[PDB]
């Protein structure tokens, strides 16, 4: 109980700073955000993506609600977390640190599983509908929680140990241990290494999903929208046209466009066989349109123009009656895909940028001897690292509340429409 | 079995008329459309005309429209092409082909069955006889090497002509050239052969020429000078 | 004027190998074809090989084929001749020539200066 | 019209090579493109019917590919019964059908130079009233050759006709004849007649002559 670098280890006298006020206001904000997000999410459910998001939010809310009153009661007696009850000495610190590490690892693992599922569904449709079910996907959160419990129970075995960080309240993983044993340093490096691997895997899955979605967007546009637009433009040209040669030229262009477009494929049911009924209805509509092109061509070869324009009008009628449904479904599916990927990316960047400094602190403070003052260089930096770790559970539901709120949902829809 | 057969080709004067008949067998004309294509001597393929039996639809090419007429009748299962004001650029071989109907697989296979061809010749000339001229080789030169000699079969009409050497005895080293149309409308041809230069082979050479349209058989004996 | 430069050759062991190149000075090769020729000490020039336009092939004489290989690089505007399994009868003065047409009618009128190749 | 250009024109290859022909359209005809094969004095045959589909019966070593408006026919390995002419066609509708130019594929061999012969007009033709001199080129490869006829230091560009045989069955070479015809007004007014022959496999032009 005598150390120069962490001199707050045995100090039971807390400092009367503004730590309690900031802790209280941040806990209040976090609880308000958790409650509001769960209320906004309850009635929509009554997608595997959104049930995973709901499970993540429930785990976060349970963790915050469990850890806040302990610190509140420790501050209530205006003493440290070293001892609050005579029979529970030095156990409050261990419980606090164990739960904090447990919830951090569980949250990271659930974000990784969310991103992996999203990329897989956008990338491997056969494996998407082949194996996983929603009942099978509902049990990942107990699995992740159990694994986090298994990993964070290792310090109780003896390979690692927890230490108290001043003022009187924090408890966390021992970091430097006077450049001593390989046990504590091994635990710290293993922990930060696991977090680094998870962060890198999440970023890789995000990039793979973005590239696959970009590929689907390009394929859809080239296969259907250009052919649709040349059909519509040549219909306008015929409606303006006056001579038979121009009409025959325009109808040759439409024939090429319709044949190419009948070769296309909608973004949904890309796994489906070409003999599926929706595909046959797509093909049947284009067969009727091609036949009417042939009728107008036959009738315009004989020098008569008005009847060619009449058959063009019939083309317009069947075009609206048979074709628009698949195009509309295509674009709606694309917008939903972009929405889900945007939510995943905006959580990923936050997790990485708030989890980096502890990784840096454990990396730099492991392979380095004693240096610089141990009063404000170590302590302020460690308090900063702990604050950046703690920010995760506070701002996690709020950005989701901002994005899914219907008024800002429409505002972002207009923002996306603007370019 | 599926089969297309043409008929009606032959020699016609400039400004004359002809009628080609494409008869189909093993399938019904009523279920397919029919097309006429032609190929000039030494050149490539070229589409001419189109008939659809059910719809009555008819189309012609720009070199042809206004001068040909395509027709059909399903009682006797036949299609016809009528050629009216013929020029010397219309001499060719003509073929007949079919094409299926939309929708489905029958449209995407365009010209899976073709006819057999018929040759149409447009020339204002009367049948003549070939005159045979020797090609006497030069004096005794390249005696160690070899020498060349041939006969000219000149100014005949019409095709074809058969030329043989020593009543068919010589077959190696003989190159008969394809006929060439002169500006006069007649034809010409050359046959040559190479010989070891030992007294021109110590033999005389005899070239024979035939012409069935004129029933002539004239001979030539070639002698070095 | 138009100049052609041939760079290579020398006393090489029997059974050996070599490589020669022709330099396109002046108006450059453009879309022409390149002709490589022998000149024996006691005889007249004989055809060795030719390389035509890029899409088209390369052509060889009877004896030379199976050992040589003719290639080109339009970027540097040069043409290379490769030998293999040399023999005592291969020694001669080697020439590079151009034909001044595009329809492959050989009018070899732009001879270079020669190159002496010695074996044994 | 829909023009469509084919390349090369006279490919030279041997048994076992991989051959590629390119065809190029002026519009978008979708994938409605076909390939045909023709032998001398016969009718065309269909091989590929939808820019990529094999007609029932032709061997599987033929393939077709589309990439935009550029179409490619490939023969992966070659057999002696593949030397023919090959044709391209587009078919977007009944009344609009266009063919390419054709690409004849020949056999590859080693270079030989032409052997030159000359003949003077014979007396049987001399009494008739016309004159005709000839020049023969024998057994040469490649196909390209040039013949000049000259009289008394003056190039002649009057009556000169020319014919070529087909590739021999044995030695795969060419023969070529050039005949020059004139009347007795010009035949007896000049003295010397010369034939000049140039080829790829010929360092200097080969000349032959006769003096009347």
């Amino acid at each position: 109980m005598k150390s120069p670098f962490y001199r707050c280890q045995n100090t039971t006298s807390v400092e009367k700073g503004n730590s309690a006020v900031m802790g209280g206001v941040l806990f209040s904000t976090g609880l308000l955000g958790n409650l509001l997000a769960l209320g906004l999410l309850a009635r929509s459910g009554l997608s595997v993506f959104y049930m995973l998001v709901c499970g993540l939010t429930v785990t976060d809310l349970l963790g915050k609600c469990l850890l806040s009153p302990v610190v509140l009661a420790a501050y209530a007696q205006n003493r440290s977390l070293r001892v609050l009850a005579p029979a529970l000495d030095n156990s409050l610190c261990q419980a606090f640190a164990f739960f904090m590490s447990f919830f951090g690892l569980s949250s990271t693992l659930q974000l990784l599983a969310m991103a992996l599922e999203r990329w897989l569904s956008l990338g491997h449709p056969f494996f998407y509908r082949r194996h996983i079910t929603l009942r099978l996907g509902a049990l990942v959160a107990p699995v992740v929680s159990a694994f986090s419990l298994a990993f964070c129970a290792l310090p109780f075995m003896g390979f690692g140990k927890f230490v108290q960080y001043c003022p009187g309240t924090w408890c966390f993983i021992q970091m430097v241990h006077e450049e001593g044993s390989l046990s504590v340093l091994g635990y710290s490096v293993l922990y930060s290494s696991l977090m680094a691997l998870l962060v890198l895997a999440t970023v890789l899955c995000n990039l793979g999903a973005m590239r696959n979605l970009y590929a689907m967007h390009r394929r859809l546009q080239a296969d259907l929208e250009d052919n649709w637009e040349t059909l519509n433009d040549n219909l306008k040209v015929i409606e303006k046209a006056d001579n038979a040669a121009q009409v025959k030229d325009a109808l040759t262009k439409m024939r090429a466009a319709a044949l190419d477009a009948q070769k296309a494929t909608p973004p949904k049911l890309e796994d489906k066989s070409p003999d599926s009924p929706e595909m046959k209805d797509f093909r049947h509509g284009f067969d009727i349109l091609v036949g009417q092109i042939d009728d107008a061509l036959k009738l315009a070869n004989e020098g008569k123009v008005k009847e060619a324009q009449a058959a063009a009008e019939q083309l317009k009628t069947t075009r609206n009656a048979y074709i628009q449904k698949y195009l509309e479904r295509a674009r709606s599916t694309l917008l939903e895909e972009l929405d889900a990927l945007l939510l995943l990316a905006l959580m990923t960047v936050l997790f990485t940028m708030c989890s980096l400094p502890v990784i840096y602190r454990a990396y730099y403070g492991a392979f380095k001897d004693v240096k610089e003052k141990n009063r404000t260089s170590e302590e302020a930096e460690d308090l900063r690292a702990l604050r950046f770790l703690s920010v995760i559970s506070i701002v996690n539901p709020w950005i989701f509340i901002i994005f899914r709120s219907p008024v800002f949902r429409i505002f972002f829809h207009k923002i996306f429409i603007r370019p | 079995e599926v089969q297309l057969v043409e008929s009606g080709g032959g020699l016609v004067q400039p400004g004359g008329s002809l009628r080609l008949s494409c008869a189909a067998s093993g399938f019904n004309v009523v279920d397919f459309s029919l097309h006429w294509v032609r190929q000039a001597p030494g050149k490539g393929l070229e589409w001419v005309a189109y008939i659809s039996s059910s719809s009555g639809s008819t189309s012609y090419a720009d070199s042809v429209k206004g001068r040909f007429t395509i027709s059909a009748d399903t009682s006797k299962n036949t299609a016809y092409l009528q050629m009216n004001s013929l020029r010397a650029e219309d001499t060719a071989v003509y073929y007949c082909a079919r094409w299926g109907y939309w929708p489905g697989e029958p449209w995407w296979k365009a010209f899976d069955y073709w006819g057999q061809g018929t040759l149409v010749t447009v020339s204002s000339a009367s049948t003549k006889g070939p005159s045979v001229f020797p090609l006497a080789p030069s004096s005794k030169s390249t005696s160690g090497g070899t020498a060349a000699l041939g006969c000219l079969v000149k100014d005949y009409f019409p095709e074809p002509v058969t030329v043989s050497w020593n009543s068919g005895a010589l077959t190696s080293g003989v190159h008969t050239f394809p006929a060439v149309l002169q500006s006069s409308g007649l034809y010409s041809l050359s046959s040559v052969v190479t010989v070891p230069s030992s007294s021109l082979g110590t033999q005389t050479y005899i070239c024979n020429v035939n012409h069935k349209p004129s029933n002539t058989k004239v001979d030539k004996k070639v002698e070095p000078k | 004027q138009v100049q052609l430069q041939e760079s290579g050759g020398g006393l090489v062991q029997p059974g050996g190998s070599l490589r020669l190149s022709c330099a396109a000075s002046g108006r450059t090769i453009s879309r022409y074809a390149m002709s490589w020729f022998r000149q024996a000490p006691g005889k007249e020039r004989e055809f060795v090989a030719v390389a035509r336009r890029s899409g088209d092939g390369a052509f060889y004489a009877d004896s030379v084929q199976g050992r040589f290989t003719v290639s080109r690089d339009d970027a540097k505007n040069t043409v290379y001749l490769q030998m293999n399994s040399l023999k005592p009868e291969d020694t001669a003065v080697y020439y590079c020539a151009i034909d001044s047409d595009t329809f492959y009618s050989g009018s070899y009128d732009y001879w270079g200066q020669g190159t002496q190749v010695t074996v044994s | 019209d829909i023009q469509m250009t084919q390349s090369p024109s006279s490919l030279s290859a041997s048994v076992g090579d991989r051959v590629t022909i390119t065809c190029r359209a002026s519009q978008s005809v979708s994938s409605a493109v076909a390939w045909y094969q023709q032998k001398p004095g016969k009718a065309p045959k269909l091989l590929i019917y939808s820019a990529s589909s094999l007609y029932s019966g032709v061997p599987s070593r033929f393939s077709g590919s589309r990439s935009g408006t550029d179409f490619t026919l490939t023969i992966s390995s070659l057999q002696p019964e593949d030397f023919a002419t090959y044709y391209c066609q587009q078919y977007l509708y009944y009344s609009l059908v266009t063919f390419g130019q054709g690409t004849k594929v020949e056999i590859k061999r080693t270079v030989a130079a032409p052997s030159v012969f000359i003949f003077p007009p014979s007396d049987s033709q001399l009494k008739s009233g016309t004159a005709s001199v000839v020049c023969l080129l024998n057994n040469f490869y490649p196909r390209e050759a040039k013949v000049q006829w000259k009289v008394d230091n003056a190039l002649q560009s009057g009556n000169s006709q020319e014919s070529v045989t087909e590739q021999d069955s044995k030695d795969s070479t060419y023969s070529l004849s050039s005949t020059l015809t004139l009347s007795k007004a010009d035949y007896e007014k000049h003295k010397v007649y010369a034939c000049e022959v140039t080829h790829q496999g010929l360092s200097s032009p080969v000349t032959k002559s006769f003096n009347r």
